């Protein structure tokens, strides 16, 4: 519950001055008015000859290159600005346009905050006074918001070469505000591991951890390219983390972004960043709040809302697997995510995680299987230039490689189990009960295809053969379903004396060596099931044509179990001879038609 | 344990003692005698709990424990027996009385048409059928709902219901002489059914039979009444009398299925290709059937023999088709070639699961009758998956049935006057005329 209860304040804290109704920039052309050092890449703008923009509504300066790496909100920026400059009428001029925005989130949007307050099961009361107390929280602008950071550089993976050999000499900068550090530099490995941890004081949380990955170029030419620009060692990439998107103790993967054009960039930085905020000590971070979040809206709109059922949002093109919800409940994890740097494939794999407990209700397959291909393209495909394996960049997942591995494995269990009773389990008088055996298929198959592609795995169990074996496994238990109800079955099915359907003794729904009629009755039966197999199943299940077809399949086992058991009653017949010479020739004319019809 | 054993041995003896003595009181002047017996029967089991939950209950002895529990099965076993013994001493009066209802419903016949002693309210007439039973039943449920503790009297009931419906349901819905007066050739009756009127009545005289074993609660619950199969076979008996021709037909069609197994004691056989043809022209269906030949036709006459088959069909909804065809005849020819083709037409309806052929041998006999020599019957449920069969049918000497069979057909016998019925009753009524290789076969 502590989590349930610290990601409700943190998400009307987020929703209450969203992301998406920050005000943009306002970036004139500006001649540094003192030496000024960019507030993104920290370069001098000095003079005319290092001229960089000034926002007019925060006075936040950065370089033209840099100001789209700007992300920190304008009003919080002009807050802080203000607030650094002794420009305290400003600072709550800010602080009122903040207010005045909050009031039109709330009186916009109210079921946002309604919507979380039924998430997190507040009462309206509490709801209202903690909503109170997040907008307070916004109105501190910075200036009551303080940390220590403990920034752990752990490695990077996939790093450019830019040495004469081909390879790097990577160090890492760590920049947060007035102070820079750096690591010790790891030479010749584009994945290097430095284990490297910097302490630092934030004053600002719309400060950025500027965290720059660099190739040491002790040389000549570095000593040259130092006169013309500020990043002599040769740049292999950057994460800049927004210190909102921090919290308690972080270990996160970040993909590495390019800096300038003439940057080539590839591969990620570790990072484990420990965050002590005033007011806000041994919180969880944003990627579990998130999973709490998702997790319990998830929890909430499927089985408080929805009784049980999962509501599977109308969405469409390359962007649906990140739509997850309606509207409201979109726009909370949306903000949640975008304000607390939660990646959206974090996001899907979770949403993934959570819909694979309900993989059982109508259409989730197909969602599943498709959020799976889309999670799984972004492993596999996302950029060549990356000299990483896609299991490698997997394995850089902030979800974590092995919990979706494991995770993987239990819902191809799940599939598995389900799809070894299809029939039963995906009755054909339902066409949507069969499209869901349909994506119930189709999402195994990409479980295996992720398998294959993401996890590089070598030898993964085939889904054409596994699903083969399903088949084979609920073929037996239909032939022992129709073995012991035969005579019911029958009855109903084909009788045209509706006194001959009902409960004939289980020994006649069943083998009798008396007369051959429960073998005619569950040749029928088999013939009934090898068509339903044919007729539904087949069309049902054309994913791998060229190796499984559900008709043959059912009519080999269905015959070879029959033929089996029919060879012993013949065997028991021929002892015993109690049915005439004519029952058996007619049974042989029946046995004959239905291995020359399906067998031969 | 060794005290379980005591208990067990004492119990079971006391209920030996009773139950052995238990017929003796079953006589009319002690009815109370036997009441009390199974109470004492009953009065056991609940002291055998109560002492056994005293023997520390869930906390006893395995094989004790065990002991027990077999015990109070048995005793309940004892119970369940001396009830049936109980309530069978009533069985004879049980079936005087249901006679006595058969004597009053034989004058209630189909009354809109009849004197207002017998197109008296449905009600009156119930209660007129009823009286012979309801004296026995209101002082006996009355004074046993009294005497018998509350699991005795239930059983009793039970017992007695049971006892009530079969008694009725063969002596008035199915009396043997039914078959005789027209299932049967004894007397050329028309049987008179039961009636409309006399199916009311009867389906009255049953809720109020149920309404008195269910005493308003203190009897068998509704439910059980409901469910009893007791009561749905008397009712399926009953709905059986009123029942459209077509539907008694298809009936007869879907119960007889046993006509499709083998003739027992064949007097021939019959080459037959069959095509059922869900007709590609149309969706309805059609049957058409290649008469090859017949063999071993056991008729070698006092005369020309000259063979002919016909071929009927049989299902429902015929009225409108041409439901017989036949081949020439052959000379002198026991095994006698046809390769003649005919064509029924089925209903679009019914499905070839409701539909049979029947294909009669018969002697061509002008100036005397043409004789049949057999009969056999193809079911279509089996073309039906078959599409086309080459089939040698074996011929019979009369098509064989079951109590279904034989109860539409007295049915149908009693619809002297519909033609579909007239046909059907003869065309199932149809024998070998025996002579030439003989007269009964086996089913």
């Amino acid at each position: 519950e502590e989590l349930k209860n610290h990601v409700y304040k943190k998400t009307l804290q987020a929703l209450i001055y969203p992301i998406s109704c920050t005000t943009p920039h306002n970036f004139e052309v500006w001649t540094a008015t003192t030496p000024t050092y960019c507030y993104e890449c920290e370069g001098l703008l000095w003079g005319i000859a290092r001229q960089g923009m000034r926002c007019t509504e925060c006075g936040v300066k950065c370089h033209e290159k840099c100001q789209d790496l700007l992300n920190a909100d304008c009003l919080q920026r002009a807050a802080e600005k203000s607030s650094k400059h002794g420009a305290e009428d400003r600072t709550q001029n800010i602080i009122m346009v903040l207010k005045d925005r909050m009031k039109i989130r709330e009186r916009n949007k109210p079921e946002i905050f309604e919507l979380i307050q039924e998430v997190f099961a507040v009462t309206k009361s509490a709801h209202t006074q903690q909503m109170k107390a997040v907008k307070q929280s916004v109105l501190d602008g910075t200036s009551k918001w303080s940390a220590k950071i403990s920034i752990t550089v752990v490695c990077a993976q996939g790093l450019q070469a830019k040495d004469k050999t081909g390879s790097s000499d990577p160090y890492v900068t760590v920049q947060v505000g007035k102070t820079k550090k750096r690591t010790k530099t790891i030479y010749g490995n584009l994945n290097p591991v430095w284990e490297e941890n910097f302490h630092f004081e934030c004053h600002n949380s719309s400060d950025r951890i500027k965290v720059r990955v660099w190739d040491e170029d002790d040389d000549i030419k570095s000593r040259v390219k130092q006169r013309f620009k500020r990043e002599s060692d040769d740049f292999l990439g950057q994460t800049i983390i927004e210190v909102r998107t921090l919290s308690g103790e972080m270990d996160v993967w970040y993909n590495l972004d390019k800096r300038t054009d003439k940057s080539a960039v590839s591969g990620a930085i570790r990072l484990h960043i420990s965050v002590e905020i005033k007011g806000e000590e041994k919180v969880a971070p944003y990627h579990v709040q998130y999973t709490c979040l998702h997790e319990n809206l998830f929890h909430f709109v499927t089985d408080v809302q929805n009784n049980g059922v999962v509501k599977i949002p109308d969405a469409k093109g390359d962007d649906a697997w990140k739509v997850y919800y309606d509207e409201t409940a979109q726009e909370i994890v949306d903000e949640f995510a975008m304000r607390y740097g939660v990646e959206s494939i974090y996001q899907a794999m979770t949403h993934f995680a959570c819909l694979s407990s309900k993989y059982m209700c109508p259409g989730v397959p197909a969602v599943m299987s498709t959020l799976l291909a889309n999670i799984n393209a972004y492993y596999a495909h996302t950029t060549a230039s990356t000299n990483v394996s896609a299991s490698d960049r997997f394995a850089a997942s902030n979800f974590g490689k092995e919990r979706f591995v494991k995770l993987l494995d239990q819902l191809h269990n799940s599939l598995r189990i389900d799809l070894s009773m299809y029939r039963n389990n995906f009755p054909a008088s339902s066409p949507e009960r069969l499209q869901d055996l349909k994506s119930t298929v189709d999402l195994l198959t990409s479980i295996t295809f992720f398998r294959m592609k993401v996890q590089e795995l070598q030898s993964p169990p085939r889904a054409s053969q596994v699903v083969k074996d399903c088949v084979k496994a609920c073929l037996n238990s239909t032939y022992e379903y129709i073995f012991n109800n035969c005579h019911e079955l029958y009855g109903r099915e084909y009788q045209t004396d509706p006194a001959k359907k009902g409960e004939v003794p289980p020994e006649e729904q069943g083998p009798s060596i008396k007369n051959l009629d429960f073998w005619s009755k569950l040749i029928t039966l088999i013939v009934s099931i090898i068509e339903e197999d044919k007729n539904s199943y087949t069309p049902c299940l054309n994913q791998f044509p060229q190796e499984l077809n559900v008709g043959k399949i059912s009519a080999e086992v269905m015959w070879s179990l029959f033929a089996q058991d029919m060879k012993y009653a013949m065997e028991e017949h021929d002892k015993h001879r109690l049915c005439k010479s004519a029952d058996y020739m007619n049974l042989h004319f029946k046995v004959k038609w239905l291995y020359n019809e399906y067998v031969a | 344990r060794r005290f379980a054993k005591t208990i067990s041995n004492v119990l079971l003896q006391y209920a030996d003692i009773v139950s052995k003595d238990f017929a003796s009181y079953c006589s009319k002047e002690k009815e109370k005698v036997p009441c009390i017996l199974m109470n004492n029967t009953q009065q056991l089991r609940v002291q055998l709990e109560k002492m056994f939950e005293a023997m520390g209950g869930k906390e006893l002895d395995a094989e004790a424990s065990g002991t027990l529990k077999e015990l109070q099965v048995k005793l309940n076993n004892v119970l369940d027996e001396l009830s049936h013994v109980f309530a069978t001493s009533f069985q004879p009066h049980i079936e005087e009385c249901v006679r006595q209802m058969g004597d009053i419903l034989s004058q209630v016949k189909g009354t809109g048409n009849v004197p207002a002693s017998a197109c008296s309210s449905v009600a009156q007439d119930a209660d007129n059928v009823l009286q012979p039973i309801m004296d026995l039943l209101d002082s006996n449920l009355t004074l046993f709902a009294k005497i018998c503790e509350k699991t005795v009297l239930k059983r009793v009931l039970k017992e007695l219901w049971k006892l009530v419906m079969n008694t009725m349901e063969r002596t008035i819905v199915l009396p043997p002489e039914f078959l005789s007066k027209l299932k049967d050739h004894m007397v050329r009756e028309e049987a008179k059914s039961l009636t409309p009127k006399q199916c009311a009545v009867v389906e009255l005289a049953l809720d109020t039979i149920k309404q008195y074993f269910h005493a308003g609660g203190v009897g068998l619950k509704k439910t059980f009444l409901e469910k009893s199969p007791d009561l749905q076979s008397l009712r399926y008996a009953l709905s059986l009398y009123t029942q459209a021709t077509d539907l008694l037909i298809k009936t007869f069609v879907q119960t007889q299925s046993a006509q499709g197994s083998g003739v027992e004691d064949p007097v021939g056989e019959v080459s037959v290709h069959v095509e059922l043809f869900t007709h590609p022209g149309t969706g309805e269906q059609k049957v058409t059937v290649k008469v090859v030949a017949a063999n071993d036709l056991k008729w070698q006459t006092s005369g020309i023999f000259r063979p002919f088959i016909e071929v009927n069909i049989v299902g429902p909804q015929l009225s409108d088709k041409k439901r017989k065809f036949a081949t020439k005849s052959k000379n002198n020819s026991w095994a006698p070639k046809y390769n003649e083709s005919f064509q029924f037409s089925l209903s679009a309806d019914a499905g070839p699961e409701c539909y049979e052929l029947q294909v009669c041998v018969k002697d061509y006999c002008f100036a005397r009758e043409d004789r049949t020599v057999g009969l056999a019957v193809l079911q279509l449920r089996e073309l039906a998956q078959r599409g086309s069969a080459a089939c040698w049918l074996p011929l019979g000497r009369r098509i064989h049935m079951d109590d279904t069979g034989l109860t539409v057909l007295r049915i149908l016998s009693q619809r002297s006057n519909d033609e579909v019925a007239k046909e059907f009753v003869k065309l199932k009524s149809d024998t070998r005329s025996a002579e030439e290789g003989g007269a009964a076969p086996a089913p």
